[PDB]
């Protein structure tokens, strides 16, 4: 009976059998996976939950638990990062990207949740006088294998939980 | 000796909508989309790599309800597949 | 009775290179990336998606010489694999 | 033998068992397939070779060539639209949304072959002192559900070769 009093928890596990048969299925087009007893998985996560102007992001809280969690399971050490203005997160992504451990690494998470508009994800001072935000582009530019050699070669998996704009994202259609 | 490098390689961004448009959040459950992820994460990362996890997601999205959203796959750069391999 | 609808859906960006990067070209040959993409939507086409086939192109490119570049896929909204069954 | 003859070309084709192994390994996660004898596939290519202003693409009549015959073997009709303006980009997009035959297609295929920037792709009119600039935004927007409904529930492959910046996309690392 598999069960999650494990460090994996609610994540259902690869099987040896699986494992080799990934391995068979799909060629050397696999990201490399390194040693679990020597690997030191980093992975960040900048929310935003409290804000100057804009309304407060109630639930925040359970999207930290489960996020945190779940890249833990996968095999992650989490930093957590709270109500930071653009500014902030760009000093964070700077300081992320010169971590020691993405050299003994083969993967990284980052995960941004917060408000956004059409040009990026609000920092926390965000109003429509004053603009907080952080571009895609500049999180890119800061983990790319310039500004991070360290992940040079490896996956970085970037999650954004924001709105794009004021649209519903959807079009009327008759049967 | 010193050799060249991509700038910008091994790259995935998941959003959890597509531009212009909001994405939902319940004041105790959460975010919609994160909540997915989480779903799905736990049910396939011991058997699909994380780009096939994030279509999945998607075709979850697919049947709109009174909150519709449509989270997107962003500037990809990966030249392999990338498998979690939970549990090891 | 009518019904809602996703605004985007079911696409799939494939540019030549990185943002802020040159794309490749030969005078007598033609585009890199082009002759590139030709040469594994022929081979993959029968056997991949058409998210697969790219990607095979991206690694293709993952060893840089003296003119390198980085196709990327973007503003990704496929809700399933899109096969094309050449022959079909 | 296999033969490049065929209308098909030189695309390896997919036997009835491969088809079948396919649409068993997976599942109803597969975009549908339209009867080939009834399909009206249509596919457009937008070229621009001559500029008034910045340097001639020689090489892009090889391109048109390849492309143009590509689409074809996988069964799309090709319209091929050469040396365009931003604005005859947008209207040729729009009469392109506007054809009848994607009422009766399951996908189609986009391809843009010109120079280009960083915020988009170069129209024949193009310079740095009058941009003519065909935001990836706006081609995504035409082919989108509200501006070409017959495309809904549909692969649209877009398809760009052109610059999106002068950098080379190196960076420099020692063994
Ligand atoms: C825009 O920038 C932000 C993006 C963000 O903060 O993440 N979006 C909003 O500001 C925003 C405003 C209002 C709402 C209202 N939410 C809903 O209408 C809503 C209704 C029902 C549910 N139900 C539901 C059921 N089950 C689950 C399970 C797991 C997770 C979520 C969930 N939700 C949700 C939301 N939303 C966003
Ligand atoms: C920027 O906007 C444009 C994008 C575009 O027009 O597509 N890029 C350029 O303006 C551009 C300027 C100069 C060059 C120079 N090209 C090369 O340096 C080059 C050298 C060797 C080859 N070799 C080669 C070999 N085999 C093939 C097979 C198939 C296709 C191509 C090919 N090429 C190519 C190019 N390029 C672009």
């Amino acid at each position: 009976m598999p069960t999650s009093s494990g460090s994996e928890g609610n994540v259902k596990l690869c099987s040896l059998e699986e494992a080799q048969r990934i391995w068979k299925q799909k060629s050397a087009e696999i990201y490399p996976i390194m040693d679990k007893s020597s690997r030191t998985r980093l992975a960040l996560i900048i929310c935003n939950e409290e804000f100057d102007s804009i309304p407060r992001r109630t639930g925040a809280e359970v999207d930290i638990t489960g996020m945190t969690m779940l890249l833990q399971n996968l095999g992650y050490s989490v930093d957590v990062k709270k109500n930071l203005t653009a500014s902030d997160m760009t000093t964070e992504l700077e300081a992320f990207a010169h971590r020691p451990e993405h050299k003994t690494s083969d993967s990284t998470f980052l995960v941004f949740m917060s408000h956004g508009i059409r040009e990026g994800i609000c920092g926390k001072k965000h109003s429509e006088q004053v603009p907080d935000i952080l571009q895609l582009n500049a999180i890119f530019n800061m983990l790319n294998t310039k500004n991070c050699p360290s992940l040079k070669d490896k996956p970085k998996v970037i999650i954004i939980q924001a709105c794009r704009g004021d649209s519903p994202g959807v079009v009327w259609f008759k049967d | 000796a010193i050799k060249k490098a991509h700038i910008e390689k091994d790259f995935i961004a998941f959003c959890s909508s597509t531009p212009d448009n909001v994405s939902w959040r319940h004041p105790t459950m959460g975010s919609v989309f994160i909540g997915r992820l989480i779903e799905h994460m736990q049910e396939y990362a011991c058997s699909c790599d994380v780009e096939e996890i994030f279509r999945k997601v998607r075709f979850s999205f697919e049947q709109p309800d009174g909150r519709a959203q449509m989270p997107t796959t962003e500037r990809v750069t990966l030249t392999r597949c990338f498998y979690l391999f939970p549990g090891h």
